[PDB]
């Protein structure tokens, strides 16, 4: 009966290399964590100066 | 008496963070001169001469 | 004086051969006067699809049921009175018949193996009473909190994949599944080419090859026209359920990190890291002086109940992590040590702590490796993964090569900001938000 | 055939440095599992079974 | 055994009588300073040593409070001044540099 | 092809001492030293002492403190064990062929050298409390603990966890006591896989030679029969009925064992109707709903327990019981084919040679024959043993227990669980 | 107290004008209170552990 | 275990802003409060070099 | 029940009726430990209601009078619903339960069946209880005619 | 119940000087922490009022 839950659909908020259930996200791994974190590098960049 | 840190481990530990801490000593350098604006040592990099003709 | 290195030298080679039919056929024979022989499939519940799920479980609940040779009792019977054990399981990826017997008994305990594989009955008034034993088999796995959380953490991990879904299915296709439903499975993937005929014990290799072309000859008489059982990959999602339920005593949480899969040889030193944490539990004597940090730390803050790191291997991918169980105002310390561990040996693994996870792993596999059984399961189930039999030497060399870096250097690649799957379900609101598990996944002083 | 607690039956307590803390001697439970409804706790006030210490590559 | 060694045993009891705990009805062992591993030992001890203990700095603290100190004849007279502490103090100590050289390799 | 398989080595030291080993050439080596020492020898003014023992396995030793103990053995992924059973305690240790060195010194220390710290054993109370609720989890122990403890007056009635009332009561001299008089040279045994004869000869000769303690059957049980029940709503009622049969080694010992497998002990296919089980078909012809059955055979130095076991629905208690009953009642009149008890015998002997395939149930063997026999005794001969068992012996064998004295213990609602003389 | 009285030195010495007597004595005084914290009452300590049999 | 819990200065900086459960509810209307807080110190902060002049 | 069974005697005397009787006179005094906390609303509603009836009460008064009693009786007493007999009648089994536990002295009690009040026979009994001897009527007395 | 324990504030106060667990045992070597405190206080207290003249 817990048998019965399954996770909901998200492809309305994924990011576009993860839409694909046949993809390794390990791909994108890289490239996805790289932007947020280069939005934050850069923001951090803006602080500092 | 730091005599308990002496031991293969503790020199392998001491290898292992040896980049992090090199690095974070060049965070520092480069941290302290683009703060204070250092004359000396900016000088030298090729842009950033605010101060030449 | 004997060595290990010479020890596992004198381990007999496992001897595989291939019938007509693609069916593989391996052995390896010691001196036991009895056995363990049974066929390992290529087929689970991956192989499944949203409407068909459960299916292989539901013929496992029919394989001992009755073929056309022997109806109903008939197996059991046979079985039975010659003081033989036969038994079976099915995981995501795999199936397995086996028989435990009287190594004289080989020869009708294959027989008997091939009639289950190939003419299972599925009389219709057995199928409707399996409904409601399976359906009974779900409401009972309901209680089992551990075995949730792990269909939690595989439903959450590879959401939208087949992989996703659980071996024993849904109830709704436990109570629509139908003997079409069946039988079609059965022809799809029961062929030759996908099963293993496995052995161990006091067998000749050639009488195996015997029996299996004389009782397994013409399955894949007949190699199909366009049905091309091929797995897609899985997807895996950093994702995470909570299963809130303040009625329950103590919590299960369950996280992983995606995995390389079964033939990647990043497998071995990831075991070493995971035997260096290790697992604990509350009966274990010896607390406060465990060489695990988190098994230490845990034992002697009262952290938890039990613990235990693991490595799930499917094709291509896996869940690698730890699962643990404890009171509801624990579980973020046990969040923060299990991390602070995994991050620890990222960015420093020492050398001694290697050698001993080195160690666990070798008497691990020597020891597990111990009668009929286990080595036959192994057999067969490694010709399905590895396409091999590979012998305990290699291991040795494998594990040998192995050393800090290694283990930093692997672990860094699997665990190293990455994005965990997080499952979760009892008192769980101490439980902590995925961001704060995902921050756990680096350190800001490396 | 010596070995009361494996000539089933009589309970036998294993205690553990590394492994875990067993009472595994000899009575049903297995053929009730089958006909169902054994539900059993998940890590009640408790500990955790099958165990580590062995493994692979 | 020397006319000198009673020359060191005089310069030890000299300094006992000078450091002063016995007038306070203090043994040397009640007045170390409490770490890790003399936390350990103070746990270690049997019930009547650990009670007399108490009873002692009590009596002491007490005594400290007034500061005043006992009548001469009730001093902790040297010789007579048990170490009843040292033997697990030295045994925790043991166990604290076996893990210290367990860490190192 | 295998290598040549080795013949087990054996031999007693004049002191008592067994020695048994076999040269295994495995990858990995096992040592156990097997000791009369179970709760048996417990008495009345020290009961717990072996559960709380069974659980000081890594407290200091004099050559080995408690951090060494479990730090070295780790280093090496060896494991330390102990098992206890109501005759025999057993330290087993197990590690790879080159290791063996430092695990039988700890071994050693531990079994030979402990210091019981008045501390550690302090700390150590707790788990008797926790390590008892862990067991206690499983119905089976709480009524086979009862089931003891009513069918005799002394010995194999002591419980194999301590009672509630001596944890945290149970002190170093009594722990110190019960090492050094039972755990002597003439009640030990030393077994060892992957492990040379004159490596453990040596040992045993240098180590463990000592004795001091007692030496006979400390008490000899005596059968009482009585019963025990314990209403607690469980959701199903689990029972064991009982009656005194042979002591391990006897051959009526064997007939038991025979009629055991006649009746039904536990499943041989995943998920089956029990075809070939007698109990089993016998309740199920009377009775709907789930239930289990199985014949319970328990034999002991100098006694020995036989009968069934049932778990069933509360109301249902007493009619899955007399069936159980009546059944083994119809093969004690007679009606017992010849095919039925060739059948039995198959799973036995298979059973048997399935028991000992693996090395840590093999050591187990050989250190339980060691004790209970002084001697090793092949299967080829087991299994002859075995078939001695004539048709009648197995009859006589049910008629023993339908016309003796019994135990029962019971927990559940116990509304409709029957009363001994009720039966 | 060879501390106090030390440091009472001081207070009175740089109190006075940097001249004969006051310089060579404050100077002392100087090295005293240094060599005191540094060695003497580390040292001080440890003998007093050797006496008690600590 | 984790000294961001049982140090007695960051208790009171985890109890303020790191581990305090909020409502996963409350919008802008609840930033003044940061605010007051920004503007009190940069109050204090200017105010302060304004009176090294003034 | 912690403080009932304070007394050896408590513990003692309901193993005794334990042990006795097969059903109704077995039962505890105390709530069972598995009980507690799981005797509900409904089973207490349940007990009054079918327990609580006119046939089975009576209403005894001291400083009353009979009028008032038997007004308040025949205006709020007045129920019916439960049961009537003896429910089970209590089957003497007979049998011993022993309880190991370290108390510093053994209590025992040893017994049969004997006689319903109200017969001849529970008079008897009650003799003989006081021929062989049933607490002291001396402070601390040889119990000399006991 | 006692306000003087439960109530926010109070506490504070009652772990300062009330309630507080202190050796029966000081001398007066440690009142100078009061008087520290005090002098800190007066110091203050008659500094501003310097500060509304100077
Ligand atoms: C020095 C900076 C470290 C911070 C510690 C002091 C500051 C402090 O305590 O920090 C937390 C952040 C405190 N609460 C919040 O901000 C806060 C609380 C609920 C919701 C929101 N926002 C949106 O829903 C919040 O922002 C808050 O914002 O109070 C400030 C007035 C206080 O500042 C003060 O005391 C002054 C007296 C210093
Ligand atoms: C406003 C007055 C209420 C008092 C609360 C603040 C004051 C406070 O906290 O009070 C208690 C009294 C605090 N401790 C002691 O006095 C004290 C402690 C052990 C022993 C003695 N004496 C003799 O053995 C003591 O006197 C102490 O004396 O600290 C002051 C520095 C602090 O003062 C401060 O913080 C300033 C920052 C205000």
């Amino acid at each position: 009966s817990h048998t019965d839950i399954k996770v909901p659909d998200f492809s309305d908020y994924r990011r576009p290399e993860v839409l694909d259930s046949t993809k390794s996200s390990k791909e994108s791994s890289e490239a996805r964590k790289g932007f947020s974190y280069l939005v934050t590098a850069t923001t951090t960049v803006g602080v500092a100066y | 008496m730091l005599t308990r840190f002496l031991g293969p481990r503790y020199r392998q530990l001491a290898r292992n963070w040896v980049p992090t801490a090199q690095l974070w000593g060049a965070v520092g350098a480069v941290g302290l001169v683009w703060a204070t604006d250092w004359r000396l040592i900016l000088d030298w990099v090729p842009y950033i001469n605010g101060k030449f003709k | 004086t004997a060595t290990y290195a010479q020890a596992l030298q004198s381990v007999p080679e496992t001897q595989v051969s291939q019938l007509d039919n693609g069916l593989r056929v391996a052995s390896e024979q010691s001196s036991q006067p009895t056995c363990t022989v049974g066929v390992w499939i290529d087929a689970g519940s991956r192989y499944e699809s949203e409407k068909n799920n459960g299916a292989g479980y539901f013929v496992e609940h029919l394989a001992f049921k009755g073929t056309k040779n022997r109806p109903g009792n008939a197996l059991e019977k046979e079985v039975e009175s010659m003081g033989a054990h036969l038994n079976a399981y099915s995981t995501r990826e795999h199936t397995a018949y086996y028989i435990k017997a009287l190594s004289k008994d080989l020869p009708k305990a294959v027989e008997l193996l091939a009639d289950i594989v190939q003419n299972c009955s599925l009389e219709d008034s057995q199928i409707e009473k399996e409904r409601d034993v399976i359906l009974q088999e779900l409401q009972e796995n309901d209680t089992s909190m551990r075995d949730v959380v792990f269909n939690y953490l595989h439903a959450t991990a590879f959401q939208g994949t087949p992989l996703a879904q659980s071996v024993e299915g849904p109830s709704e296709n436990v109570r629509k599944l139908s003997r079409a439903d069946l039988t079609e499975y059965l022809s799809r993937h029961y062929k030759a080419p996908r099963m293993v005929l496995a052995a161990a014990g006091g067998l000749e290799h050639r009488q195996l090859l015997d029996l299996a072309q004389k009782h397994f000859s013409g399955l894949s008489g007949t190699y199909d026209e366009d049905a091309v059982p091929t797995l897609s990959p899985c997807r895996f999602t950093g994702s995470q359920i909570c299963h809130r339920e303040d009625g329950l005593p103590l919590a299960h949480v369950a996280i992983a990190v995606e995995g390389p899969g079964w033939a990647h040889p990043d497998n071995v030193a990831l075991q070493v890291a995971n035997a260096i944490i290790g697992h604990y539990d509350c009966t274990y004597g010896g607390g406060a002086h465990l060489s695990s940090p988190l098994a230490s730390i845990a034992a002697t803050n009262k952290l938890c109940q039990s613990f235990q790191t693991f490595n799930i291997c499917y094709a291509d991918t896996g869940l690698l992590g730890a699962h643990f169980v404890c009171d509801h105002m624990s579980i973020d310390d046990m969040m923060f040590v299990l991390q602070g561990q995994w991050m620890r040996l990222c960015t420093s693994a020492t050398e001694s702590e290697v050698l001993r996870g080195k160690n666990l792993l070798r008497n691990a596999l020597v020891s597990h490796l111990d009668g009929t059984t286990p080595v036959c399961e192994d057999i067969g189930r490694s010709l399905l993964t590895y396409g091999r039999r590979i012998p305990l030497a290699e291991w040795e060399s494998r594990i040998a090569e192995v050393d800090a870096r290694v283990v930093r250097e692997v672990c860094s690649k699997y665990f190293y900001d990455q994005c965990p799957a997080v499952a979760g379900f009892g008192p769980i609101e101490q439980l902590p938000d995925y961001n704060r598990i995902r921050s756990g996944m680096f350190w800001l002083r490396f | 055939m010596l070995s009361v607690a494996a000539r089933s039956g009589p309970f036998a307590p294993v205690l553990s440095a590394t492994s875990r803390g067993v009472a595994g001697a000899l009575r049903p439970l297995v053929q009730a599992a089958v006909p169902a409804t054994s539900e059993s706790p998940v890590l009640d006030l408790k500990r955790s079974v099958l165990c580590r210490e062995s493994l692979r590559g | 055994v020397s006319a000198s060694s009673r020359w060191l045993e005089g310069i030890r009891k000299w300094y006992y009588n000078a450091a002063g705990f016995n007038k306070l009805g203090l043994m040397r062992d009640d007045t170390i300073h409490e770490n890790d591993d003399v936390k350990e030992a103070i746990r270690r001890l049997p019930e009547n040593l650990y009670d007399d203990r108490v009873f002692r700095i009590k009596r002491a603290l007490d005594l400290s409070m007034r500061q005043q100190i006992l009548p001469k004849e009730q001093w902790t007279k040297y010789e007579e001044d048990k170490s009843y502490l040292e033997p697990y103090l030295k045994e925790v100590i043991r166990e604290r540099k076996e893990r210290e050289e367990w860490a190192k390799k | 092809v295998p290598p040549h398989p080795q013949d087990l080595e054996f031999t007693r030291l004049p002191n008592g001492l067994v020695i048994a080993s076999l040269e295994n050439y495995a990858p990995a080596s096992r040592i156990g030293l097997f000791i009369k020492a179970g709760s048996r020898y417990e008495n009345s003014n020290n009961l717990g002492t072996s559960h709380l023992l069974r659980l000081a396995s890594s407290l200091t030793t004099k050559g080995a403190s408690s951090f060494k103990i479990t730090r070295g053995i780790e280093a090496v992924g060896g494991k330390l064990s102990v098992t206890s059973t109501r005759e025999n305690m057993a330290y087993t240790v197990e590690c790879l062929r080159d290791d063996v060195d430092i695990l039988m010194e700890f071994l050693l220390n531990v079994t030979t050298a402990p210091e019981f710290r008045r501390w550690e054993v302090a700390a150590l109370q707790p788990q008797l409390r926790i390590d008892k609720a862990v067991a206690l989890q499983n119905p089976q122990a709480h009524v086979i603990e009862n089931l003891h403890a009513a069918a005799y007056r002394n010995a194999l009635a002591n419980s194999l966890y301590c009672p509630d009332y001596r944890i945290g009561k149970v002190t170093p001299v009594e722990l110190h006591d019960y090492v050094q008089n039972h755990f002597t040279s003439a009640r030990m045994a030393l077994i060892g896989l992957g492990v040379s004869h004159p490596v453990l000869k040596q040992v045993a000769e240098q180590f463990l030679n000592i004795r001091g303690g007692l030496g006979l059957s400390g008490a000899k049980a005596k059968y009482h029969g009585g019963e025990i029940r314990e209403q607690n709503g469980d959701s199903l009622v689990h029972a064991a009925l009982v009656a005194e049969s042979a002591a391990i080694g006897s051959a009526e010992a064997n007939a038991f064992s025979v009629l055991q497998h006649v009746l039904g002990a536990g499943p041989h296919v995943k998920r089956g109707s029990n075809a070939t089980s007698s109990l089993y078909q016998a309740v199920a012809k009377g009775v709907h709903q789930p239930f289990d059955v199985s014949a319970f055979n328990a034999s002991y130095s100098d006694s020995g327990l036989f009968g069934f076991y049932t778990i069933s629905q509360a109301a249902s208690a007493g009619d899955v019981i007399k069936a159980a009953y009546n059944q083994v009642k119809t093969i004690a009149q007679g009606n017992l084919s010849n095919p039925d008890v060739q059948a039995a015998k198959n799973k036995l002997k298979a059973g048997y040679l399935m028991s000992v395939e693996s090395s840590e149930g093999f050591l187990d063997e050989v250190g339980s024959q060691a004790l209970a026999a002084g001697s090793y005794t092949p299967p080829s001969t087991v299994l002859q043993q075995i078939d001695a068992v004539a048709d009648a012996d197995v009859i006589n064998a049910a008629k023993k227990f339908v016309s003796g004295r019994k135990s029962m213990a019971a927990s559940g609602n116990l509304g409709h669980t029957p009363f001994i003389d009720e039966l | 107290w060879a501390l106090v009285a030390d440091l009472l030195t001081l207070t009175w010495i740089g109190g006075q004008p940097v001249e004969h007597p006051y310089i060579t004595i404050g100077q002392l005084a100087s090295v005293l209170y240094f060599l005191l914290i540094l060695v003497l009452m580390p040292t001080a300590g440890t003998i007093e552990n050797k006496l008690l049999k600590w | 275990t984790n000294i961001r819990k049982s140090h007695p200065l960051m208790k009171i900086v985890n109890n303020a802003f790191i581990d305090l459960p909020a409502p996963s509810n409350i919008s802008s209307w609840w930033n003044f409060g940061s605010l007051l807080g920004i503007c009190l110190i940069l109050q204090i902060l200017t105010g302060l070099f304004l009176a090294m002049h003034y």
